[PDB]
C-alpha cells in the first residue's frame, strides 16, 4: 500500500495521485 | 516535495497538497 510505496521506498507524483478521490 | 520518502504527517501533507479540492484517502493498513 501507500506506506510501502512512499514511506519505506521513495514516493512519486504518479503514485500519490492514485490516492486522490 | 513528492520525490522523497514521506511518512506519517509528512505523507498526509503531500496527499493534501497534490490532491487539492479532490481530497484523498490515507489507508496505511
Amino acid at each position: 500500500g501507500i506506506v510501502e510505496q512512499c514511506c519505506t521506498s521513495i514516493c512519486s507524483l504518479y503514485q500519490l495521485e492514485n490516492y486522490c478521490n | 516535495f513528492v520525490n522523497q520518502h514521506l511518512c506519517g504527517s509528512h505523507l498526509v501533507e503531500a496527499l493534501y497538497l497534490v490532491c487539492g479540492e479532490r481530497g484523498f484517502f490515507y489507508t496505511p493498513k
